[PDB]
């Protein structure tokens, strides 16, 4: 739901969704949007889908269909180098998806914008360090950059205090056309746990599990820590609740 | 792209007194982000006031910003020869950044009496190219000095070419150059070349003598 | 502070190529965005590109886009506009300007410009018209001589008393068109001296087209 409310925000300003202990329901999310690309690292996107693993982490932004090459980690273009960047050793999952006219409450920003480069000139006068984005972040240049690019082309500089380092901050602004459908692009970096699984698909519970599946069976149960061979019958309740 | 409406221009300012610029806009502009360029005759634009809020460094404090959204208004606290100029308001609220009109001061300390001078034409200039005759009129102030070239003391068409300078910054006066061209080889029953000088500088018009 | 110089006005046929050079002093380029303003005579600025050598990033005015190629690089430090299939119209003095940043668009320093027109004439020499010093002068209270340069196809050509050493009671008129279509403008001095005046040696004459520097020694007569 908080996804769903206010307007996603650009790729360089996304915020980060956590999920650490709760069943997930990452089919009804896919139900609501069209998503246009779906692609998974390290992992399949139907084990993605029901697996249970330590903790969940969701990056939500919005992203057009026609860039998407661009943002990647393999990709050598410019909006992955300086503004999202997605960790190579948790399994990563990318998608990208269209919000549909019957979805409703999704704001729509101006324009797509993302930071064309972002860079640190050193107290050398002569020269410059280009600054690459770590993984996430929020982008290194992201505070000279506003939240939407007001020009397609625009200059950003401030200084950074000297001693350390008193060497000027140099960012790029890029805009591109906004569809018509607003188009979000999602990244999630779920990290899988040995020994902890806190975050499990919903709904992990099945029927046979259920007691009233096998009632009247001699049936072997395991609930909370007791395990038995035993026979349930449906009776009046009695004895502390 | 914003279109702009700018001050007439050209206007006559005693000095000590406060000078007005009008910067209207039809188009709505950001609150501020305007900037004053000042530039002197023959001279590259130098910014007065950055967002029309503050003066820039090196720059005087009588200059000052006032006025928001549409209308900006330059108003300077004392005037000088030096404070005449061309000055232009750009606004850079929207893109392409739109510079203004301009709008020429002048400043006229006092009325300046014409000094004329003839300048003979060379036999250099005769034995090489047309020979043509040269009148100067320094120190004519205002602009609007009238010189009419005679030929020979009689009455000659004004084909003359007349060039005058702008105000310098500290005399603040105008020098005005009327050159006749005659060809080197018209040069027979003409004995006299003078440049009789109409203006409010003297107390009649002067003709002037060449003979030689 | 850096001090900002341009390159020397140059004459071009039109829709030929011409590149107009800014060049950042000291050999080093500082964080600071470069823009092209064109001003057309008797007409208000016009901004026409804005390049920064650190970003790298070039953009033009829509008016005239892509009929430009403009290139800032901070390892040569000189911002250059290079200019190509320029209509005649298109003739007019070029200045190069410091920028602040998008959030800053107001240029603390201009460069002194580079004038450059686009006709198909052939360009002509200049030639200075004879002193001729006024027969009649103040009695030593002040001499008149002066040096026009005349005939002169392309602007501007710069006319110097004493190679630009004497800067007092020097007078400069601004090029008047006459019917003929080459120009003229005009120079004149007083020296307080009747005769010699304050140097023998003035009305040294350079042409910016021509880059050819003449020193003439002068005699009042």
């Amino acid at each position: 739901s908080p996804l769903l409310s206010g307007t996603p925000p650009q790729v360089y300003n996304f915020k980060r969704l956590v999920f650490t202990n709760c069943n997930y329901n990452l089919t009804k999310l896919l139900s609501l949007f069209s998503v246009n690309d779906f692609t998974c690292s390290q992992i399949s996107p139907a084990a993605i889908a029901s697996n249970c693993y330590s903790s969940l982490i969701l990056d939500y932004f919005s992203y057009p269909l026609s860039m998407k090459s661009d943002l990647s980690v393999s990709s050598a273009g410019p909006i992955s180098q300086f503004n999202y960047k997605q960790s190579f050793s948790n399994p990563t999952c990318l998608i990208l998806a269209t919000v549909p006219h019957n979805l409703t409450t999704i704001t729509k920003p101006l324009k797509y914008s993302y930071i064309n480069k972002c860079s640190r000139l050193l107290s050398d006068d002569r020269t410059e360090v280009p600054q690459l984005v770590n993984a996430n972040q929020y982008s290194p240049c992201v505070s000279i950059v506003p939240s939407t690019v007001w020009e397609d082309g625009d200059y950003y500089r401030k200084q950074l205090s000297p001693l350390e380092g008193g060497g000027w901050l140099v960012a790029s602004g890029s805009t591109v056309a906004m569809t018509e459908q607003l188009q979000m692009g999602f990244g999630i970096t779920v990290q899988y746990g040995t020994d902890t699984n806190s975050v499990c698909p919903k709904l992990e519970f099945a029927n046979d599990t259920k007691i009233a599946s096998q009632l009247g069976n001699c049936v072997e149960y395991s609930l909370y820590g007791v395990s038995g061979r035993g026979v349930f019958q449906n009776c009046t309740a009695v004895g502390v609740r | 792209e914003i279109v702009l409406t700018q001050s007439p221009g050209t206007l006559s300012l005693s000095p000590g007194e406060r000078a007005t610029l009008s910067c209207r806009a039809s188009q709505s502009v950001s609150s501020s982000y305007l900037a004053w360029y000042q530039q002197r005759p023959g001279q590259a634009p130098r910014l007065l006031i950055y967002g029309a809020s503050s003066r820039a460094t090196g720059i005087p404090d009588r200059f000052s910003g006032s006025g928001s959204g549409t209308d900006f208004t330059l108003t300077i606290g004392r005037l000088e020869p030096e404070d005449s100029a061309v000055y232009y308001c750009q606004q850079y609220g929207s893109s392409p950044w739109t510079f203004g009109q301009g709008t020429k001061v002048e400043i006229k300390r006092t009325v300046a009496a014409p000094s004329v001078f003839i300048f003979p034409p060379s036999d250099e200039q005769l034995k090489s190219g047309t020979a043509s005759v040269v009148c100067l009129l320094n120190n004519f102030y205002p602009r609007e000095a009238k010189v009419q070239w005679k030929v020979d003391n009689a009455l000659q068409s004004g084909n003359s070419q007349e060039s005058v300078t702008e105000q310098d910054s500290k005399d603040s006066t105008y020098s005005l150059s009327s050159t006749l061209t005659l060809s080197k080889a018209d040069y027979e029953k003409h004995k006299v070349y003078a440049c009789e000088v109409t203006h409010q500088g003297l107390s009649s018009p002067v003709t002037k003598s060449f003979n030689r | 502070q850096v001090q900002l110089v341009q390159s020397g006005a140059e004459v071009k046929k039109p829709g030929s190529s011409v590149k107009v050079s800014c060049k950042a002093s000291g050999g080093t380029f500082s964080s600071y965005g470069i823009t092209w303003v064109r001003q057309a005579p008797g007409q208000g600025l016009e901004w026409m590109g804005r390049i920064i050598p650190i970003l790298g990033i070039s953009r033009s005015v829509q008016k005239f886009q892509g009929r430009i190629t403009i290139t800032a690089d901070k390892s040569t430090s000189t911002a250059y506009m290079d200019l190509s299939g320029l209509t005649s119209d298109d003739t007019a003095v070029y200045y190069c300007a410091r920028e602040g940043g998008s959030g800053y668009d107001f240029f603390d320093y201009w460069g002194q410009g580079t004038l450059v027109t686009v006709s198909s004439a052939s360009t002509k020499g200049p030639s200075v018209f004879p002193l001729a010093p006024s027969s009649k002068s103040t009695s030593g209270g002040t001499a008149a001589l002066g040096c026009l340069v005349k005939d002169y196809f392309p602007e501007p050509v710069t006319v110097s008393w004493n190679s630009g050493a004497l800067t007092s009671g020097v007078h400069t008129f601004p090029a008047v068109l006459q019917s003929s279509g080459l120009y003229s403008l005009s120079s004149v001095v007083t020296v307080p001296s009747s005769s010699l005046g304050t140097q023998t040696y003035i009305c040294n004459v350079n042409h910016k087209p021509s880059n050819t520097k003449v020193d003439k020694r002068v005699e009042p007569k």
